[PDB]
Order: C-alpha cells, then sequence, then structure tokens
C-alpha cells in the first residue's frame, strides 16, 4: 500500500471518522459542514447523544500499541526481519515496553517512530539514487589497478572515467568482490556479469598500440569475449571523441554506440450531411406505417391519409417534434401531389430515407 | 533459418556450402581427373537442406 | 520464386 | 565451462500458461572433441565464440470487397430489393437476400475485445522474445544476486516454490 511507515501503520490502529480528529466531528455535529448539512440533526437519539457526550468530554486513549506497531512495520519494510518475525517481534517489543514503561520511554518511542519513518524514506531514495556501495567497491578496485599505461594514457583514463560514470548513472547495477577479483552485474538477478579484473588485465595491453593495427584482424583474437562484453556495456557512454578514433578499441566502441543508437531511437518511435435521430427515425417509420395502412385498407385520398395520420399522434411527442414532423408532412404532401409513383415508393419501402435537399 | 547455430553447423557439413564449394579448388580438380579409377567423392560429406 | 527448391507424350506407339 | 565462452542456456516454454519455464544449458547439441588436438580444439572454441556473438547481439537488438475474414465479402447499403412490407393486406412469402450492412454488420463483425488482456505470452512472441541467453560468469555474486528465472521451481513473488505443497 504505502511505504511511509506512519501511513502504512495508521491504517491498522484507527477507526473511521471517530473523535480522534475532534474538529471534524464538532464541525459536522453542529451545522458547519457544507457537503451535506443537516445530516446529524436527523439521526436517532441515541446516536446523537452519544456523539455529543463523546464530543464535550473526550475519552483518553493509550497510543502505545500504535507507536510500537509503527516501528515494527518500519523494520519489516526495511528488511530488518521477515514478516513472520514481524508478528513475533511486535509482541516481543510490546512486552519489553510494558515491563519498563515510563514517560521517558514514551518520549523516546515518539522520537524513534520519527527516526524510523525518516530512515525508510532515506533508504528508498538512496536505493533509487545510485547505490554508493557499488561506487565504493569500484573505487577500491581502481585503486588496486595501476594508473599508468606505458602505451597510451589519455584513452586509458578517459575509459576509466567512462566506467565510473556508467556505474554511477545506472542504479540497480552491482559492483562487488567475490573471490580475488572484482565484478560488475548490470542488475540484481540479472545476466551479463563482467569479470572486471580479468577484463582490465586483458585490456592493459591494447590501449595505445591498437590504433595502427585496427585495419588488420591479426591481433583481433587478443580480445577475450568477457572484455568484449565489458566494452559493449559502455557503448552508450564514452561518446565520440572520448576514446581516440581509428583505434581497434575506439572502432569497436563507435560501432557499438552507433548500433545501440539506431535502436532506441527507432523503438521510442514504435508504431449526406444531415441524417436523422433515432427518435425521428421512429417517427418516420410510424408515419410510413400509418399512411400505408390508411391508404391501403380505407381507400382514402393521400392528403386525407396524411391528415388522419397526424392527428393520431401522442401530443407530447407531436409538440416536441413539431418542426421535423411538419416538414415531413409538407414534403410528403407535395410529393403525393406531384409525383405519385415516388410518393407510393417512399411510403411503401422500408430502408427509405429522405433524400438530401429535403433539408 | 537458425542464425544461432549456423556456424556450428557449417563446420560439421550439416548445412552449408556443398562438397565442391568448400574444398580447395586443386583438390576438386584432382578428384575430377581421377574419378574413374580412384574414387574420392564418397569420402567427403555433402549437405542437403530442405 | 525459386526460393523453393531443396537446396544442396505416351500415346500408343512412340518407340 | 569456461567463464568466457559459455555454452548457452536455452529456455523452456510452458504452453499452457504462457509463461516461460526454467531453462538450462543446452545439452543436446554439444560437440565431442575429446579426441582432437589443439588445432581443431581452438577452431571449435572459435566457432562457439562466434555462436555466442550471434546470440548476444541478436537478442539485444532485435526485440467494397473488404477481406472480412479471409473470404472477401461485398458491401451494399441500398441493395434493398423487396420494398414491400406486410401490412394488414399483404402476405409476404419466403424471401431474404443476405447482405452485409456497411456500418452495422461489418463494424459489429470486426470489433475487438471489450478490454485488452494482461497475462501470459503466446508461442510466436515467446519465440521472438526468449532467444537462448548466454550466461558469462555463472553465479559470480553474493547469495540473492543470482538469476532465479533459471530454476523452474522458483516463483517470482514467493521465492522458491516448495514442490508437493
Amino acid at each position: 500500500t504505502d511505504p511511509a511507515v506512519r501511513a502504512a501503520l495508521q491504517s491498522q490502529p484507527s477507526g473511521l471518522n471517530s473523535t480522534d480528529d475532534w474538529r471534524q466531528v464538532m464541525d459536522r455535529i453542529m451545522s458547519l459542514t457544507a457537503r451535506n448539512p443537516d445530516a446529524f440533526r436527523q439521526q436517532p437519539q441515541a446516536n446523537r447523544l452519544s456523539a455529543i457526550l463523546e464530543a464535550v468530554v473526550p475519552a483518553r486513549a493509550n497510543p502505545t500499541h500504535e507507536k510500537v506497531l509503527a516501528i515494527v512495520n518500519a523494520l519489516a519494510e526495511n528488511r530488518a526481519i521477515r514478516p513472520d518475525e514481524a508478528g513475533l517481534v511486535y509482541d516481543a517489543l510490546l512486552q519489553r515496553v510494558a515491563r519498563y514503561n515510563s514517560g521517558n520511554v514514551q518520549t523516546n518511542l515518539d522520537r524513534l517512530v520519527g527516526d524510523v519513518r525518516e530512515a525508510v524514506a532515506q533508504r528508498e531514495r538512496a536505493q533509487q539514487q545510485g547505490n554508493l556501495g557499488s561506487m565504493v567497491a569500484l573505487n577500491a578496485f581502481l585503486s588496486t589497478q595501476p594508473a599508468n599505461v606505458p602505451r597510451g594514457q589519455e584513452d586509458y583514463t578517459n575509459f576509466v572515467s567512462a566506467l565510473r560514470l556508467m556505474v554511477t548513472e545506472t542504479p540497480q547495477s552491482e559492483v562487488y568482490q567475490s573471490g580475488p577479483d572484482y565484478f560488475f552485474q548490470t542488475s540484481r538477478q540479472g545476466l551479463q556479469t563482467v569479470n572486471l579484473s580479468q577484463a582490465f588485465k586483458n585490456l592493459q595491453g591494447l590501449w595505445g598500440v591498437r590504433a595502427p593495427t585496427g585495419d588488420r584482424a591479426t591481433v583481433s583474437s587478443l580480445l577475450t569475449p568477457n572484455s568484449r562484453l565489458l566494452l559493449l556495456l559502455i557503448a552508450p557512454f564514452t561518446d565520440s571523441g572520448s576514446v581516440s578514433r581509428d583505434t581497434y578499441l575506439g572502432h569497436l566502441l563507435t560501432l557499438y554506440r552507433e548500433a545501440i543508437g539506431q535502436a532506441h531511437v527507432d523503438e521510442h518511435t514504435f508504431q449526406s450531411l444531415h441524417s436523422l435521430n433515432s427518435e425521428e427515425e421512429r417517427i418516420l417509420r410510424y408515419v410510413q406505417q400509418s399512411v400505408s395502412l390508411n391508404l391501403m385498407r380505407d381507400g382514402v385520398t393521400p392528403s386525407v391519409a396524411l391528415d388522419m395520420t397526424a392527428r393520431n399522434m401522442e401530443p407530447g411527442m407531436y409538440a416536441s417534434n413539431r418542426p421535423f414532423i411538419n416538414r415531413l408532412m409538407d414534403y410528403l404532401h407535395r410529393a403525393a401531389a406531384v409525383n405519385p409513383e415516388y410518393f407510393t415508393n417512399a411510403i411503401l419501402n422500408p430502408h427509405w430515407l429522405p433524400p438530401p435537399g429535403f433539408y | 533459418a537458425t542464425p544461432s547455430m549456423m556456424p556450428q553447423w557449417s563446420y560439421m557439413h550439416i548445412s552449408g556450402q556443398d562438397a565442391s564449394e568448400y574444398l580447395s579448388p586443386g583438390l576438386v580438380q584432382f578428384a575430377r581427373a581421377t574419378e574413374t579409377y580412384f574414387s574420392l567423392n564418397n569420402k567427403f560429406r555433402n549437405p542437403t537442406v530442405a | 520464386f525459386a526460393s523453393l527448391a531443396p537446396r544442396h507424350t505416351s500415346n500408343m506407339s512412340g518407340g | 565451462m569456461s567463464k568466457e565462452i559459455p555454452t548457452p542456456y536455452m529456455w523452456s516454454y510452458q504452453p499452457q500458461m504462457g509463461l516461460a519455464a526454467g531453462a538450462a544449458q543446452d545439452y543436446s547439441t554439444r560437440i565431442n572433441y575429446m579426441s582432437a588436438g589443439p588445432h581443431m580444439i581452438s577452431r571449435v572454441n572459435g566457432i562457439r565464440a562466434h555462436r555466442n556473438r550471434i546470440l548476444l547481439e541478436q537478442a539485444a537488438i532485435t526485440t467494397l470487397t473488404i477481406r472480412g475474414r479471409g473470404i472477401q465479402l461485398n458491401d451494399e447499403s441500398v441493395s434493398s430489393s423487396l420494398g414491400l412490407r406486410p401490412d394488414g393486406t399483404f402476405q409476404i412469402g419466403g424471401a431474404g437476400r443476405p447482405s452485409f450492412t456497411p456500418r452495422q454488420a461489418i463494424l459489429t463483425l470486426q470489433t475487438s475485445s471489450s478490454e485488452p488482456r494482461s497475462g501470459g505470452i503466446g508461442t510466436l512472441q515467446f519465440i521472438e522474445e526468449f532467444v537462448p541467453s548466454v550466461y558469462f560468469n555463472p553465479f559470480s555474486g553474493p547469495p540473492g544476486h543470482y538469476p532465479d528465472q533459471f530454476i523452474p521451481n522458483f516463483d517470482a513473488v514467493k521465492d522458491s516454490a516448495d514442490g508437493y505443497d
């Protein structure tokens, strides 16, 4: 739910709109609330009295459980203990406090809930900020590595700074030491683990002399695949010109940088004016049916048929749709007067619609 | 149509160039010349791909 | 076409 | 074996749920060179390195008359032929010309689902997404930093699914 251990706690030890927030209740009981006034004025007597009795003389509460649960929940969300251990340690701490209680203990407990709230927030933001531990490990490893390369030095230190930037700029990356080596995992529970010590040992001999030899694949087999992965992981970093070009290392970095680039980019890219309302269609079908019925079973003239249809209409709908019905009646009248074939066709064939220009 | 295992196949002549393709041209010429009395085409593998 | 191959009159008398 | 040219790991599919089951190193396509000298052994190692390069890269980069549903259908809106309708007098016998109404019939025939899904993956997308993954330095981290997706008996939320309940 919520990470703030105060909030993720207070959902557990609290009623809903009780007299813990006295001001809201006192506002609602008199008339002050504007959302729905006179709500309280019309409840049963008991309830009303009881709230009032609660309101004028508040009832004291014991907040020990709330604070202890807050600190326990803070421990749980900070991986101090397992949730089952949380259920146990809540009672453990409760007994501890209950057998040593004092006003000083309550004061320290409030101090502690504040401290643990801040601690949880800090831990979360630090875990999303870059994981200084990896930076410390990387600096230790770099201190282990020599800082002087007899063949070429600008490319070496530029690459070192690039690696530093890479480990800093992408949190969730891991740098550590398991055996007598340092490694670099691009993510917890993630593949792509680079043997950093071996990669640097292999790359020491290729810094300042592989520029003239980049054209011939005579020494290309000196690059162990682990170091190849290490270079691949730093393609987005070490942009053009950081590593001197026309160098085998520089050539690989440029190729990898160009490739990754096209990819992300492409990826973010990814991927009759008047017609009647249903009510008017119902009216039209009714007019058709009534006129056809009168004209076919009573033999009346078409004008009288139209007149007879009109009257038998529901007055509310007839008045509501007076203009459209009037226009339709006049149109049918003049059609029956002028073109009997068209009138008979338009009065006998469903799926018919008034032609444009009738509007 | 499996670019993953294509190299590991082409080396074992499972799918890939034909017998008279990968061989040294001199050896192909020699096999053509002496096909009649000392056969060699049966020695080498020739792949067929559906 | 041609990306399909497996890549690597009888009348009465007509002798 | 070698932490630099590793035999790749190949995923296993569970058709039923659509998720991907645990994977494993490929064990059916290994090459037995145990009777070869350094020449061919270096050649084979280079070949496996080439295969690994192909895999890594691949994975990372590569992620009228409407057809109706395979038999096209024609479309007419004013194809109404039998204009008569049975009023009190008429008596219409057998009839009916099946015609797809342009807006009503066709759109109602080609609407998608009401709300899109959220769950497993079909076969084609699994093939396109779950290429064999090359694991370079196996299990080189502290406990808890290992790729748990590989173990089929591991559940993402509740860790280490106890088999047999």
